[PDB]
RNA sequence: UACGGUGCUGAAGCAACAAAUGCCCUGCUUCCAGGAAAAGCCUCUAAGCAUCAGGUAACAUCAAAUCGUACCCCAAACCGA
RNA sequence: CGAAGGUGUGCUGUGAGGCAUGCUGGAGGUAUCAGAAGUGCGAAUGCUGACAUAAGUAACGAUAAAGCGGGUGAAAAGCCCGCUCGCCGGAAGACCAAGGGUUCCUGUCCAACGUUAAUCGGGGCAGGGUGAGUCGACCCCUAAGGCGAGGCCGAAAGGCGUAGUCGAUGGGAAACAGGUUAAUAUUCCUGUACUUGGUGUUACUGCGAAGGGGGGACGGAGAAGGCUAUGUUGGCCGGGCG
RNA sequence: UAAGGUGAUAUGAACCGUUAUAACCGGCGAUUUCCGAAUGGGGAAACCCAGUGUGUUUCGACACACUAUCAUUAACUGAAUCCAUAGGUUAAUGAGGCGAACCGGGGGAACUGAAACAUCUAAGUACCCCGAGGAAAAGAAAUCAACCGAGAUUCCCCCAGUAGCGGCGAGCGAACGGGGAGCAGCCCAGAGCCUGAAUCAGUGUGUGUGUUAGUGGAAGCGUCUGGAAAGGCGCGCGAUACAGGGUGACAGCCCCGUACACAAAAAUGCACAUGCUGUGAGCUCGAUGAGUAGGGCGGGACACGUGGUAUCCUGUCUGAAUAUGGGGGGACCAUCCUCCAAGGCUAAAUACUCCUGACUGACCGAUAGUGAACCAGUACCGUGAGGGAAAGGCGAAAAGAAC
């Protein structure tokens, strides 16, 4: 049982990507961002309240952050979580 | 306690400007003001696609150090000093010449 | 740590002189000996780690006020 | 030719890391002294 | 709006506490996309939050 | 046919011989230099509990979190400026 | 109506020097007489920066090797495509650990970096990319060893060490084949599996550990025999008739 | 406190706000992830893994609290072993770690000098360790003095480079006494009378005065040069304000300020004033710190190197008297003088500055001044401890050069 705060600060963003498209047209996947420390279950029990649909399963990721250089300043970009979650057949997502 | 506020009419001390006179514009926390008509430059504007701007040689007005600037009295027809004092418990502005509130 | 418990002798540094007069850094270390010490009033053997004189100490005072003392202190034993 | 330098992130954090660092006396004055110069890297810990 | 909020009970507040939040994570949702076209809207909403905790902290045991 | 590829389709698909340093082999034979540990695993009971729990029996359901996963890796990416 | 500073000129003092003035420069300078010194540089294989020389000299990092056509381009010996040639092949191929930490893929740019050129790049900029119940870590167990309640010892700091607790390089449950991305895959998809926990069940009925026992649990060399990986030939199937 | 704001490189976007919950400033609160003494256990810091309990569940799980060690005290329990004790489980209180220098204590070099070197010096320095405070330490005569007297401690100037010490070398180096700063004395070794008597700490209240935001705060125009006037030349005015900074060149009168006069809802320092809690003052009788003082042996400290060596400390072995007594007066004795050890407390004058504010400089002005005027303890180097740079200036204004 997670609580409702808690679901509603899980879920960072949807994931536009080629990738992330193809994976939403054929396999019936979703790829969002989440919080780095929102688990698996966690994910899922959000996606079912916050998009009112039946999830088959969540596999996740954690993307690492870019090295860059803003001029002469080298700095780092946050690392974050990634997450594919794969909704019920028939399941269509707004 | 600032002196010189938005909406004031100024006359100009010092500079190229000096003696003009216009509305103040807006005021900067740098301690310069932007006066209507007084400080004018020819900036060349780049052109740049988005943003729908064509790009020019646009006359734009420049900053003005507030000191050198001053308010000016319509009654005595002269540029005049700035004093502060409580009328009703409201702290009010007036002309160290003549002595009358700001208004 | 080399320490009579009575007294609260512990190790002092000096000197050997030579004949020559040649200093070189020394302890002294006192007498200390590990002993039972019957207690009347408690009926048991209080063992103590202590010099030869703590031991005269004790003999002089009465072990029952060396240990008042020495928990006054704040020590075991 | 082997050079001196083998690296192996485990040794290193046993050797010279944070806690092995904590875990002596004068590792902890070594911590301090570092602390006093102002070091961004206290320690080798990534 | 602190002072509108003081005159609730805490029931009440909890309510509007997770409609802040339901809010929140909505215009999220929407700035991720191209949909939200004002930003300001996000730094309200997480203030209006913040007082609501503040004012809930206030009620119980303060 | 965006000359990158994509979609459809698809025969036969057996036999013999040879054959490891791999497997049987944590085996067997032999030698002296005489060849980890603990848990998992099996089993025995004690205190206990006692007609409850626990055990094994199948069947149903739920569960398996977290972190890593790119790329180089006898090297232009590691140790050698 | 042009300070210091810079740079010429003229005059002047026995000298260190001084005065005036052209140009540059664009805001400070300072008589006199006193006062105080980080007060004077050619050397110290002095220090720091800049710039010379050798000199457009040596070298351009394995003697595995290139040639042509087409493309793009401002420009092609070096990039892409093609056909030849050549080199490695118990490796100069493929997969990992360690170590690195985005170098991966795509687009774009060629100042610098690349010992030349560069349209190319492990270079610049932007975007994308790492999906696990069964792989690994984590986790259970311990070795060498480490820490170590009490404890023993020690001027202090501290040392050793019991109970314990950590410590893999060793022991401990479970997944295979095919397909797919520009870039991941025993992780995605397709198919077909397995594991060990709970919970609930009906069925039964002695369960229970910090303890006992078994097991795990183990050397070198040698010898075969049985196998497979794999390869060869034949058969088969498809294509061919130079 | 306000008419402007949403920190900076750094614009823009979307917005807020203008007489008062915009923004900004100050008091008191709230939140305060993980690591770190780190403290539930573990660990390769910022990670892994728990237990117990209380509540909830859409029954898949959630939440939140507690769980370190030691010391001390209390409760319960509890061996060999009868009682006990050790031990064990709970509970409460405190500690732990960090931090510039200064301070007290425990340990303690060598280079060097002696023109070598060993006593000696360097030096009780460097350093390591423990502990404390805003200061610390010391401190109320078993002290000096000299037959006159002084009257706890600490610090400064003299005494004096004297007396001494010293391979009588190199060197070390007092004291008495005088002048100052500052000055404070108390309690227990114990019982009687009287009973709340001075003082101190914590803690409320009141007053005063700071501190932490703030408010008001004087008086100038013309003309010439000039890109620009604050400069020149005229004529004015303020000044308890001609400190300083800025403004298109040098400004008392343009701006910010300055002198001067005022200001605190709230928090808080210090003085007194006062309430409460603890504490006991004054009077009489006493009592008057034993393994101690001294001594032998060995060291150390005293300017004093064992010397003719007083005095102090004690590792070791001994060991009094106890006021009709004892200590000291620089070997020792006698006389006289002077003090009362073997229990404690105690402000001031003194030491320092990681840090805060204000002001000053015959201090530096980018190879100087901090290593660091600049995103520097950074880059870079090193396994690590550690080392450790370079690098400031367009313009008045970006008007930063459309085409």
């Amino acid at each position: 049982m997670i609580r409702e705060e808690r679901l509603l600060k899980v879920l960072r963003a949807p994931h536009v990507s080629e990738k992330a498209s193809t994976a939403m047209e054929k396999s019936n996947t979703i790829v969002l961002k989440v919080a780095k420390d929102a688990t698996k279950a966690e994910i899922k029990a959000a996606v079912q309240k916050l998009f009112e649909v039946e999830v088959e399963v969540v596999n996740t990721l954690v993307v690492k952050g870019k090295v860059k250089r803003h001029g002469q300043r080298i700095g780092r970009r946050s690392d974050w979580k990634k997450a594919y979650v794969t909704l019920k057949e028939g399941q269509n997502l707004d | 306690a600032a002196k010189i506020r938005r909406d004031d009419e100024v006359i100009v001390l010092t500079g190229k400007d000096k003696g003009k006179r216009g509305k103040v514009k807006n005021v900067l926390s740098s301690g310069k003001v932007i006066v209507e008509g007084i400080n004018l430059v020819k900036k060349h504007q780049k052109p740049v696609p988005a943003l729908n701007q064509p790009g020019g040689i646009v006359e734009k007005e420049a900053a003005i150090q507030v000191s050198n600037v001053a308010i000016f009295n319509a009654a005595t027809g002269k540029a005049d000093r700035v004093g502060f004092r409580f009328e009703d418990g409201k702290k009010v502005r007036f002309f160290k010449s003549n002595s009358e509130t700001i208004k | 740590s080399r320490v009579c418990q009575v007294t609260g002798k512990r190790p002092v540094t000096g000197n050997n002189r030579s004949h020559a007069l040649n200093a070189t850094k020394r302890r002294f270390l006192p007498n200390l000996h590990s002993h039972r010490f019957w207690v009347e009033s408690e009926k048991r053997f209080v063992t103590l780690r202590v010099s030869a004189k703590g031991m005269r100490v004790i003999d002089k005072k009465g072990i029952d006020t060396v240990l008042a003392e020495l928990r006054a202190r704040g020590e075991k034993y | 030719m082997k050079r001196t330098f083998q690296p192996s992130v485990l040794k290193r954090n046993r050797s010279h890391g944070f806690r092995a660092r904590m875990a002596t006396k004068n590792g902890r004055q070594v911590l301090a002294r570092r602390r006093a110069k102002g070091r961004a890297r206290l320690t080798v810990s990534k | 709006k602190a002072k509108e909020l003081r005159e609730k009970s805490v029931e009440e507040l909890n309510t509007e506490l997770l409609n802040l939040l339901r809010e929140q994570f909505n215009l999220r949702m929407q700035a991720a996309s191209g949909q939200l076209q004002q930003s300001h809207l996000l730094k309200q909403v997480r203030r209006d939050v913040a007082r609501v905790k503040t004012l809930l902290n206030e009620k119980a045991g303060a």
